[PDB]
């Protein structure tokens, strides 16, 4: 059952960058799509993780 | 239009040399097993795709690390001619820089500049790992931005 | 304000496992070869 | 359209000579803790394509002792041979079912070695001289392994008709009856296998080795109607054999010579002509000898 | 008619790619003669899958079997008198 | 006290030999290198995504080197020239003046930055902690001009990585 939810969890990732289109900026932009906590923002748009 | 043509297969061809260089790497002192701590796993240098050693013939960038003595002075200039085209020279370290603790030795060009030309000066004593890795996203993005097939049609 | 600096537990630390742990795995000379022979055996046929 | 079916499989097997590299890399990164190519594109899916145009626009530099002739004539036979050993394979139906397709692939395999041998000595230095003459002892020393572990096993199947191997494994797979030979073929075939040329020429030879390796003992069910079922399963059991070729590709410390020609001449040479000997008189033993039609 | 077919388009896309490639930018002698003798006797014992199938298979094995008897012979010669050892 | 490395001897019993025998027939100590790695291969990986995220570093840490000034927006440095005495690959060249208002502070300060070593000591040599190592380490450059500093560079520098000094030596004045 572990397969299920480890491919389940790889789906509200995709969720996680808001919609197809997000999932495949990050993807190829930075090749890291694994999710993280919103920490802070400065007054570049350098989005943290 | 020509122009963009050219353009376009300017970005194409670069694209690949932006992402497939094969390095050189001279092991001299103590910048030079610093490199080869990049290619650990904890940095990866080999997940953007430059093969560690890359043999003489099968390289496109030499990574000069460590103290360049007028020893090693004719044998890395016949090594630079054997380089092909392409070719890129990144000195690492202040030794190979400009000549770093050993800058007044009776024994040491001073940097590797009177040697050979130069791309990109990374600077450290040793540079940290990411710190070269950067200067080699710094040739990364100087090949970017070059004007190869662009200059032929202009001419 | 006492003196604080890097100091140990005052159990000091957990025991640090030092001696070659290669592990005992496998089974007999034996047995190897009698399967050997018994996959063999069974090819054939 | 036969013609088609050639680039339908030249091609395809030229892009997977190409593709297999990135498993490679990353097989052999994700080894060692680390990600092989993974940038460039997703999951370095381009890095194939980064890597090609690059080499192709680099000016390939020419040796000033170098004969030109011969200099470009070994890659157009080491291309031509590496390509040329993947027409008679029974994959699904051969291209050619050639009725001595086994000799046809020992012949013009063995004959790859005539251009590492022209490489080295059309180069004229000191590193390729010798290259070329260890290479090359390396590689002639082991057909006479590779023949014997292929004539042995043929004793069992009935032929050299390649088509014929998959009715003889059908109810299992051949390696039960041949174990100590596969181990004894796979090691074998292991060192056996311009320069942006030689890429492709010996890859192909580690893909189709373990693809002939794969037919050879680990064969599969080809059903008269649908042949996707082969098609698969030859497939799977290739690409296992060849991650094995790059697992032990960075498990082993490489070998040395004169321990390369103690192995063979010493360990590998006599045990395979004791093979033979069990293997040419077994079928006549259990009166099971192969019908050849 | 469709051999040397295959053969040709086959050194043809090996031409075009290698010419686009270069346009658009007595211990080794003494082994290496045992190999040749050896593999002389290789081609001796190849066609026997074929000689599996005769009606005087009595006399084919102790035939068969002598060729890998005095292969192994001479294997075992080269062995014993240095030789087959790694020269230097 | 003294342990032997190599001195083992193989039993003769059947027992070992058959172990010994089906050890090297068939391959078992090079297969269990293929599990080790195998094993090696399920695992995750170790490698870092740069410039996404880098590996830590400590308030310690000796980089790019940055004058500094006071929070009044005064300089730091004094001239006294302590930095450059001890520097060892003499990568510091200092110029004093009488400068107008009377306080008379330093006219020149060149870091020759392909020169220097890293070592940490002008930063521990300052009375005033004037000059101290950045944690920047990504200031590479194509020009060897570029590497050699001086005193505009050096205040700049100070100007711009100010967070980071400030913290990295609250952190760490009470240590050294
Ligand atoms: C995902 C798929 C995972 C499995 C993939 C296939 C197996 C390979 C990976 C697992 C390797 C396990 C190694 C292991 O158990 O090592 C300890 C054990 C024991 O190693 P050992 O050297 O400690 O054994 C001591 C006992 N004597 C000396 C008598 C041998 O390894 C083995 O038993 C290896 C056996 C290898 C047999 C090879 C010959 C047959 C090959 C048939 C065709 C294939
Ligand atoms: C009724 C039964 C009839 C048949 C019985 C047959 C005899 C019984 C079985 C004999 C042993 C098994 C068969 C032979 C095996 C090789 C023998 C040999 O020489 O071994 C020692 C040889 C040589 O060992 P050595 O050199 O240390 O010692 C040999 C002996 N002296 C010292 C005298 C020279 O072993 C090797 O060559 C090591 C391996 C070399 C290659 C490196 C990669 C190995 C990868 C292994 C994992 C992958 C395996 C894949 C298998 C195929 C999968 C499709
Ligand atoms: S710059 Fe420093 S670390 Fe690099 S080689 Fe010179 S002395 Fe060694
Ligand atoms: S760290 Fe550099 S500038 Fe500072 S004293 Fe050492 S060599 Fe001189
Ligand atoms: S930086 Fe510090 S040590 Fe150097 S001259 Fe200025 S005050 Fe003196």
């Amino acid at each position: 059952m572990e397969l299920v939810q480890v491919l389940r969890r790889g789906l509200q990732q995709v969720s996680g960058h808001g919609g197809l289109r997000g999932y495949l900026r990050v993807l190829f932009r930075a090749n890291d799509v694994r999710v993280g906590t919103l920490v802070g923002e400065d007054k570049y748009g350098n989005k943290y993780y | 239009r020509g122009e963009y043509v050219v353009a376009k297969l300017d970005d194409l061809v670069n694209w690949a040399r932006r992402s497939s260089l094969w390095p050189m790497t001279f092991g001299l002192a103590c910048c030079a097993v610093e490199m080869m701590h990049m290619a650990a796993p904890r940095y990866d240098m080999d997940r953007f795709g430059v093969v560690f050693r890359a043999s003489p013939r099968q390289s496109d960038v030499m990574i000069v690390a460590g103290t360049l003595t007028n020893k090693m002075a004719p044998a890395l200039r016949k090594v630079y001619d054997q380089m092909p085209e392409p070719r890129y020279v990144v000195s690492m370290g202040s030794c190979a820089n400009g000549g770093g603790y050993y800058h007044y030795s009776y024994s040491v060009v001073r940097g590797c500049d009177r040697i050979v030309p130069v791309d990109i000066y990374v600077p450290g004593c040793p540079p940290t790992a990411e710190a070269l890795l950067y200067g080699i996203l710094q040739l990364q993005r100087k090949i970017k931005r070059e004007k190869r097939l662009r200059i032929w049609y202009r001419r | 304000s006492k003196v604080k600096q890097d100091m140990p537990p005052p159990g000091g630390y957990g025991p640090i496992d030092y001696k070659r742990n290669l592990p005992r795995r496998g089974l007999s000379g034996y047995s190897m070869f009698a399967v050997g022979i018994g996959t063999l055996l069974f090819g054939y046929w | 359209m036969f013609m088609i079916n050639i680039l339908s499989l030249i091609i395809p097997i030229l892009l997977a000579v190409a593709f297999l590299t990135l498993v490679e890399r990353k097989v052999l990164g994700y080894m060692q803790l680390r990600k092989g190519p993974n940038v460039v594109g997703p999951y370095g899916l381009l890095q194939p394509i980064a890597d090609a145009l690059k080499l192709v626009t680099k000016e390939p530099l020419r040796p000033g002792t170098s004969s030109i002739s011969m200099f470009i004539i070994a890659p157009i036979l080491g291309l031509s041979l590496a390509l040329t050993m993947w027409v008679p394979l029974p994959m699904p139906y051969p291209l050619i079912n050639m009725n001595l397709g086994v000799l046809f692939m020992l012949a013009m395999s063995s004959l790859a070695v005539y251009s590492i041998l022209w490489s080295g000595w059309a180069s004229n230095s000191k590193y390729a001289l010798i290259g070329a003459l260890r290479a090359v002892a390396q590689t002639i020393s082991y057909e006479v392994t590779l023949a014997i572990i292929l004539l042995s096993v043929l004793l069992m199947n009935g032929s050299y008709t390649l088509s014929t191997l998959i009715t003889t494994q059908e109810h299992i797979w051949m390696i039960f009856t041949s174990w100590p030979l596969a181990m004894m073929w796979f090691i074998s075939t292991l060192a056996e296998t311009p320069f942006a040329m030689f890429f492709m020429a010996e890859y192909a030879n580690i893909i189709m080795m373990n693809a002939f390796t794969a037919i050879l003992f680990l064969g599969a069910s080809h059903d008269p109607h649908t042949p996707e079922l082969y098609t698969i399963n030859f497939v799977l059991k290739t690409l296992a054999l060849t991650i094995t070729f790059l697992w032990i590709r960075a498990s082993y410390p490489r070998f040395r010579y004169d321990q390369l020609m103690h192995l063979l001449w010493k360990s590998f040479l006599p045990l395979t002509l004791a093979l033979c000997m069990w293997h040419i008189s077994l079928p006549i033993m259990t009166a099971s000898i192969p019908p050849q039609s | 008619m469709n051999i040397m077919l295959t053969l040709l388009t086959n050194v043809t896309l090996a031409s075009l790619l290698v010419l686009i490639a270069f346009w658009l930018p007595m211990k080794f002698f003494l082994v290496a003669i045992t190999f040749l003798l050896f593999d002389l006797e290789i081609a001796l014992l190849l066609p026997l899958p074929w000689a599996s199938q005769t009606n005087n298979l009595k006399t084919m094995l102790t035939m068969a079997l002598f060729l890998l008897i005095l292969l192994a012979a001479s294997l075992a010669y080269e062995w014993t008198q240095k030789g087959l050892e790694w020269a230097e | 006290t003294y342990k032997f490395v190599n001195m083992r001897e193989p039993s003769m019993d059947m027992k070992s030999v058959t172990d010994r025998a089906a050890q090297t027939l068939l391959w078992t100590e090079l297969v269990r290198g293929l599990g080790m790695t195998l094993s090696y291969l399920f695992r995750e990986p170790a490698t870092i995504n740069y410039p996404f995220e880098k590996g830590p570093l400590s308030p310690r840490f000796r980089g790019e080197h940055a004058l500094r000034r006071y929070p009044s927006g005064e300089e730091r440095c004094i001239a006294c020239k302590l930095c450059e005495a001890v520097c060892p690959a003499q990568a510091i060249t200092i110029e004093a003046e009488p400068r107008a208002d009377g306080s008379r502070r330093t006219t020149r300060y060149d870091i020759d930055m392909t020169k220097c070593i890293y070592c940490g000591f002008c930063q521990e040599a300052c009375p005033v902690d004037a000059i101290v190592e950045g944690p920047n380490f990504e200031f590479s450059t194509e020009t060897h001009e570029e590497l050699l500093y001086n005193k505009e560079k050096l205040l700049n520098n100070g100007d711009k990585w100010e967070a980071e000094i400030a913290a990295n030596i609250q952190a760490d004045y009470l240590y050294r």
